[PDB]
């Protein structure tokens, strides 16, 4: 595989280069209108991370199948980071689109949605407070992929996650950072994995509950979330 | 599925 | 605050003699099965396991300095993921089984006696082999298991007690220079303890996904494992 | 709480 043949910064070139464009919401919210355009929304990103995902090193040597199980199991984790990343200089807000920012009022209007604002702004603060860097948060967010779903099927995707987290490394003592704090920062970042975990498994929960009407999913989301349920 | 054809195209 | 002065090895040490015992099921051989009793089994058993679990957060270091209800909220959202990581612990030397107690030795067929089990038991499994393949150390798991406890529910929370955020975050760390201290100790080079250091916290990410599926099925019991599942709603 | 209380003790 070309991936494990890459240097540091080779793939982290490789990986900002793959990111993804901010997409735009559509021209007060209720609860159809709130599902409405995040669901639009999520849709049209759904398209832009499949074309990213198979720019992340290591993705294109798995069979189709692996391709689609990690896609699968991960959406919603990088959706979710993907938010969290944005809405970073915007404390206290959600930002969806540039023009879509909400705060925790608006996460009212459709029911369960409070609390994982909640915890998506909590997610945000603490990028924040650690001042997470982009070459960082494309690492975390590549992690996602290739981790979420390795034991719901192997060796390749250990050895490329090894890679990614010696870029994390290399970014960080060149970000000046002791060996201590080089492996405090590193585990505090994975960390914060499990909570972006916490926050999909609780948000799918959601999801392919309210498929059951209010707005009419497209069948890609739908495929996507009936892979969970 | 679509998830398929959109990871060949 | 004592946890911040501990030395690596005294948090070690004080982690190892804080392990609690392993409980034996009320298993009968003698008797057939079906999803009432295993399920009464597994139910009786996490209920006597919490009962030790609770007596072992007193004693991981910082735990006793938060806030009476930060406790409670960090093993409300924590109990079922400690309880996992317990048993695929103890389940490592034994491929293809998970070893609930000496006397509760289980495959995933037996997993299937009750609906939408096997997944989870799967999941389980992919897990100890996990750990068997990578050779973790019980100083390793001691490790992994308090920082479930600390970290799980340390998100999920008066501004001034931000202060006890941080204090989590500080013990954390804690925790994090002890593994490293470990893993130098075991003759792995920078490279490798940074790479171990990774592949055994993105398995907690795993470890909170099973927690999050299991809780799911759970609250579709003992008074304690109601109010422990209540708290998930 | 239960837990509360076992805390407690
Ligand atoms: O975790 S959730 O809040 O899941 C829910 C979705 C709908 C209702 C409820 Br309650 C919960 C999720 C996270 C954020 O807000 C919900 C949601 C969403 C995603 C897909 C949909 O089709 C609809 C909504 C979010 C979202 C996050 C980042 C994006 O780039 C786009 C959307
Ligand atoms: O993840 S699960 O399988 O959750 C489920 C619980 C009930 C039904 C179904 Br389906 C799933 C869970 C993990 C393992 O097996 C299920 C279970 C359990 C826990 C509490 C109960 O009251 C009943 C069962 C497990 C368990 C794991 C470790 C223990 O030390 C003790 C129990």
């Amino acid at each position: 595989s070309l991936a494990l043949s890459l240097t540091a910064d080779q793939m982290v070139s490789a990986l900002l280069d793959a990111e993804p464009p901010i997409l735009y919401s559509e021209y007060p919210f209720s609860e159809a209108s709130m599902m409405g355009l995040l669901t639009n929304l999520a849709d049209r990103e759904l398209v832009h991370m499949i074309n990213w995902a198979k720019r992340v090193p290591g993705f294109v040597d798995l069979t189709l199948h692996d391709q689609v199980h990690l896609l699968e199991c991960a959406w919603l984790e990088i959706l979710m980071i993907g938010l969290v990343w944005r809405s970073m200089e915007h404390p206290g807000k959600l930002l969806f689109a540039p023009n879509l920012l909400l705060d925790r009022n608006q996460g009212k209007c459709v029911e369960g949605m409070v609390e994982i604002f909640d915890m998506l702004l909590a997610t945000s603060s603490r990028f924040r407070m650690m001042n997470l860097q982009g070459e960082e948060f494309v690492c975390l967010k590549s992690i996602i992929l290739l981790n979420s779903g390795v034991y719901t099927f192997k060796d390749h995707i250990h050895r490329v996650l090894d890679k990614i987290t010696d870029t994390l490394i290399h970014l960080m003592a060149k970000a000046g950072l002791t060996l201590q704090q080089q492996h405090q920062r590193l585990a505090q970042l994975l960390l914060i994995l499990s909570h972006i975990r916490h926050m999909s498994n609780k948000g799918m929960e959601h999801l392919y509950s309210m498929k059951c009407n209010v707005v009419p999913l497209s069948d890609l989301l739908l495929e996507m979330l009936d892979a969970h349920r | 599925k679509i998830l398929h054809r959109l990871l060949q195209d």
